[PDB]
């Protein structure tokens, strides 16, 4: 499994999750994504706030991190300012990859270009065997967009005519 | 105004720990540069700390300055959010 | 160089990297108060 943690400066109300897969298993495959907490000694926690389970189908693939597959949960997170948070993606499966992003290492569609510092400074790439023990890659962050939701008013919902 | 000489310091300082075997440089910012560090440290007994002694290999310009802190040390083995001590340090 | 200790690294402050076989080359003075203090001032 594997975890990259984040944060905010303020109260925000995440919504959904992006997320960049490059390969993905059969049919029947499925991948589990949470997000968990973080302890005081900057490491994930077993505390989860978030689960939902991502079918082969939904998980979008590409071979240039073009494609962007989104993760909604049920119930939205409310992150705390100045509070930590990782997401965390488990799956049983052995033939599932992620498209990441090192520092000092050619960008897949610039060669050219290197990531001269680190891609993103307030998290860190985690890697684990049995998601409870964390190895940390400091040179390392996964491709991922947040998205933070604000409401209005009132909403609407039309059905076709019967 | 005039300036002044502390004559009977209020305290005597001793070097209690000292680690002074030196083989290598450790940029203080590794995972940053382009193209944070600590140490942790115990002792026996109640002691009051009064200075720390650092060994720096080069610095910065004029106008850089690097933060030093004490921070505590969780019941797993490693530093945790909590300060208990800061200061900043000009280049000079 | 340091047996009861450990160097540390990282990126944010946060997720500490530990270097078992290595140390940072420091000191620390602990203090022992007296009984009184003195100052004096350079002549007027």
């Amino acid at each position: 499994p594997l975890a990259q943690s984040f944060q905010y400066d303020e109260n925000r109300t995440i919504s959904s999750l992006g997320l960049y897969f490059a390969s993905k298993g059969d049919k029947q495959s499925n991948v589990v994504i949470q997000i968990r907490g973080m302890g005081d000694q900057g490491y994930p926690n077993k505390t989860i706030y978030a689960e939902t389970v991502m079918n082969a189908d939904d998980i979008k693939v590409s071979n240039n991190a073009s494609a962007e597959t989104r993760v909604y949960f049920d119930d939205p997170m409310m992150a705390e300012g100045g509070k930590e948070y990782a997401i965390v993606i488990i799956t049983e499966n052995s033939d599932y990859t992620m498209w990441v992003g090192t520092r000092t290492k050619p960008k897949i569609d610039k060669p050219n270009e290197v990531i001269s510092g680190n891609p993103y400074l307030q998290g860190v790439l985690f890697s684990s065997s049995n998601a409870s023990t964390w190895t940390p890659h400091q040179n390392s962050d996964l491709k991922f967009g947040i998205y933070t939701s604000k409401f209005n008013e009132t909403a609407t919902i039309e059905f076709e005519p019967i | 105004h005039i300036w002044g000489r502390l004559i009977s310091a209020p305290f005597t300082e001793e070097r209690t720990i000292y680690q002074g075997q030196a083989s290598e440089t450790l940029n203080v910012n590794p995972y940053n540069i382009p193209n944070p560090l600590a140490q942790s440290f115990q002792y026996d007994e109640n002691r009051t700390i009064s200075s720390l002694g650092l060994y720096f290999a080069s610095k910065g310009d004029k106008q850089s300055n690097v933060v030093i802190q004490i921070r505590g040390m969780g019941d797993q083995g490693y530093p945790n959010k909590t300060i208990y001590a800061e200061t900043v340090m000009n280049a000079d």
